């Protein structure tokens, strides 16, 4: 029936939105590299920053995910 | 933790003093420097120099050139060919100056001549920009 | 026969025997790529 | 200079920009290329004349 | 109908493809003088810079395709830039011929990379210092890139060539189309039409540089 | 590489340039002694 | 029948729009990392204005996932 | 029936148009830390140019926002 | 009738196309906030090319919302 | 019927492509403001340079504007 | 069938987010280039986080493609 | 009868994602000429990077691209 198909055009729609998270990790990551070429003495505080980056832009990603499966799978 | 020593061949403005805060003039820009800053080697050009003292007092000196260098250990050295405190220095030879160079410029037709014209345009145009 | 392998074939001997020869090898993979692709059409 | 009385010929070392860009320890200087190397020792050679001319 | 420029053209029933695949060398005239015309100095002095700059970053054994590269950037820039004149059919639209020079001289490189080298060639597929939980899956990219490499080569001459053509003889139909209307407009999208010719040389030129530099780099990857 | 260098000229004689422009704009009642010293007396053999 | 599905297609597409805020945050935080490598001293305002930058961009995304439970559920 | 559907998927796809605004914030509050971690004494000016720059960022976002609520409402 | 349900659709579809601006008008503002903290004196002509930045990239979406308003009434 | 629906989504689907132009024009004109800002005395070469990648990023529109109206009119 | 078509058109949605690890992995690549040209001396370090960031961001992509699969084979 | 529809629809869509791969490409080369600005003395290893950068990013476009011709022509 037709419910199920826009079930299943919805997820994969609402899963596009992985893309924010792919480019802001690249972003986070590649500032790391250059942060640190640039000031190699304060890498530890560094890495931290880039995780705490990264832990925040997946998170958007995540939510998408999310909405994914709250559409092929729960509601 | 900045110990910041600022020198004209003939002055001594800061010697080992600790500010908190020193804006210079670098050939690839502006920049502020406080304590831990990147360590840096820069040449300057014609503009301001602002120290900051730890007690939110700041002095505007006009450096003319030179050299800055900020070390690993937060020791600044900001070394001046030309180091003049504002209260020296009046806007009308500034402008009248600035005109002069411009003339100059618009007549000269050599291309190392006309190099050292522009440098004391952008001089001359500092000196107007800076003093008012 | 004459004049043709003395202006063709003596300027371009050695390249096409001892250079050209991996360019010989991927001209057959060609070829075979292009006889699969005409006979599935 | 030392004194009144005393005096000793030192001397002092000038780096070219081949030596000073090479330097291992250079690598944490940031916003470094050859052009700000050059000007830095073009300033730094007029600053050990005039020290030396000062002693 | 909007395709048809890029139809195997045929006079009077045969095939004048083989005669405009054949032309672009006739431009290209030689001598055995040592001081001569006014065409084949500049056409000498050309060649030259090409050579240097194709053929310098090669050692001894990628330096004995100066031949072959500089004919073929020399073979693909003059088919690029007679395909701009009026009516011409370009062959470098075509699938066919970019495959064709592009399967062989990949596939040669990476037979000579896989004859000699083969340690190398092997290891070339894994980066120098790549982490170990990570090994495995950079080989299935690389691995995969080294397999669209010929592919990625020909769809992207034909594809550019194509598109080129295609935009201008649109925006030629537009000025057609907006000649029997206000004539302003009809020089706005002339001038767009001109800005969009000098573009479409800039690529002719890059195209066949392009091309011949990722065949370049495929045989400095294996030499 | 600034405009003065790639017409070969040096950080001396920009810094040369730049302090003779900064004296010049020096008010009179500071003028005469900054020009003399700072002015060069060397000559070249 | 088919309301229920343009509305799973709907929401789907309006949570696409979280990648702009997945990005943006991963510029925000690349620029931090860069800026305190340069000048460690100002660690506290940079990361104040961190903050701010992620809580406006992640802002954007906040109203795209809006417009999704706007369609998915109050329509 | 089927304009309603419609309606309901072109606000969703309209609505995609906000990722921009939010990677476009992102850039001038990241553009933001940069500029006072390198010149800390323009702070107020730098602010201000940052908030010229979120507001027009904005301003792109909303006018995705009210063509979808145009659709999704008021036809 | 499906005339007019592919016509919001496709009004939707074509006011995605306002997200490339948002980011233009970020990216050219942060550039602006880095450029004049590194050179303050050039404060009038930088803001200039922003302007003009701004003039250009925002064009660009406004032709997006043309067209999506091109689709939705005149043709 | 559906067709003319279809060529309407399918013209909004390819116009959306110029928000790419749009993006790349701003990242044009942010890195000539940060150029000049660099070496304010190159301001011809640089906006010329300025000139033709907005001149190229127009282009890569224009190859979307083509099969926008490929769809619309020469089916 | 209907379900087997939104199946499809689900999957071809969802591949949609590998564009965030394409474009993720030529910032981290670039961010490599400018670090090595910086600091030459830590080739090995920065390389490091090359790949690091590189083996990140195309995990997210990775997730899409894998969610793609999973609309088209699994269910 | 529609599932070939859907092929074509889901093969778009999928090809959608080679977006990135073009962002990341433009990336890599423009901190190539940026890098190669500052220290023109590691020109070759500086390219080479690129090079393996280029062919990375590339790679995941074309991972779309598959995933688009596997809905096409295969299944
Ligand atoms: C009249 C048209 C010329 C057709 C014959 C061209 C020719 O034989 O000149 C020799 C001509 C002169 O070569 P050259 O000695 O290098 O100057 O040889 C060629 O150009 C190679 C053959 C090109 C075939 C063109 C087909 C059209």
């Amino acid at each position: 029936d037709i419910d199920t198909a826009a079930k299943f055009i919805g997820a994969g729609a609402a899963t596009v939105g992985v893309a924010g998270s792919g480019a802001g990790i690249g972003t986070v990551f590649g500032s790391l590299i250059i942060g640190y070429a640039r000031n190699p003495s304060l890498k530890q505080q560094l890495f931290s920053y880039a995780i705490l980056g990264f832990a925040l832009s997946e998170a958007m990603g995540l939510f998408c995910l999310m909405v994914a499966f709250l559409i092929l799978f729960a509601m | 933790q900045m110990s910041f020593t600022f020198a004209s061949p003939t002055q001594v403005f800061f010697n080992g003093a600790n500010v908190r805060q020193v804006d210079v003039p670098t050939l690839t820009g502006a920049f502020g420097i406080l304590a831990a800053h990147v360590p840096t080697l820069q040449v300057l050009r014609p503009g301001l120099v602002v120290v900051h003292a730890e007690d939110g007092t700041t002095s505007k000196y006009f450096v003319s050139s030179g050299s800055i260098a900020v070390n690993a250990d937060s020791s600044v050295q900001l070394l001046a060919e030309e180091a003049v405190t504002l209260d020296m220095l009046d806007l009308g030879a500034a402008k009248a100056n600035l005109e002069k160079a411009q003339a100059e410029l618009v007549g000269t037709a050599d291309e190392a001549t006309r190099a050292e014209i522009q440098i004391r345009i952008e001089a001359n145009e500092a000196l107007v920009k800076a003093l008012e | 026969l004459q004049s043709i392998i003395k202006n063709i074939w003596i300027p371009m001997k050695p390249y096409y025997t001892k250079v050209y020869q991996e360019i010989w090898i991927g001209m057959g993979l060609m070829g075979f790529i292009v006889y699969k692709i005409r006979a599935a059409d | 200079f030392r004194s009144v009385i005393s005096y000793k010929t030192e001397e002092k070392p000038i780096f070219s920009l081949n030596t000073v860009a090479s330097a291992d320890s250079m690598s944490i200087y940031d916003d470094i290329d050859a052009d700000v190397l050059q000007n830095y020792q073009e300033y730094n050679l007029a600053n050990i004349i005039y020290y030396s001319l000062k002693e | 109908n909007l395709f048809a420029s890029f139809i195997a053209p045929t006079i009077l029933g045969l095939p004048a493809a083989v005669l405009i695949i054949l032309f672009p060398p006739l431009l290209i005239p030689t001598s055995k003088y040592l001081i001569n015309n006014r065409l084949i100095t500049t056409q000498q002095w050309l060649i030259k810079l090409t050579s240097k700059q194709m053929m310098t970053m090669h050692n001894t054994k990628g330096r004995t395709w100066s031949l072959m590269l500089v004919s073929l950037i020399i073979f693909i820039a003059t088919t690029n830039l007679l395909g701009l004149l009026p009516h011409s059919f370009t062959p470098t639209t075509q699938l066919s011929m970019n495959l064709a020079m592009a399967i062989p001289l990949w596939a040669g490189t990476v037979i000579m990379g896989f004859r000699s080298k083969i340690k190398n060639a092997l290891a070339h597929f894994l980066p120098q210092g790549t982490p170990t939980p990570l090994i495995p899956m950079l080989v299935i990219i690389e691995t995969i890139s080294l397999l669209i490499q010929p592919m990625a080569l020909a769809v992207r001459l034909t594809a550019n060539i194509t598109a080129g053509h295609l935009l201008m003889h649109l925006i030629g139909s537009a000025t057609l189309a907006m000649s029997t209307i206000n004539l302003p407009s009809t020089l706005i999208i002339f001038t767009i039409l001109i800005l969009l010719t000098i573009l479409e040389i800039a690529v002719a030129l890059i195209q066949a540089y392009v091309f011949t530099l990722l065949v370049s780099l495929y045989l400095h990857d294996n030499t | 590489v600034a405009y003065w260098r790639q017409a070969g000229l040096s950080y001396i004689r920009y810094s040369q340039i730049c302090a003779k422009a900064v004296r010049d704009a020096l008010k009179t009642e500071f003028k005469a002694n900054a020009e003399k010293t700072s002015g060069s007396n060397v000559k070249i053999v």
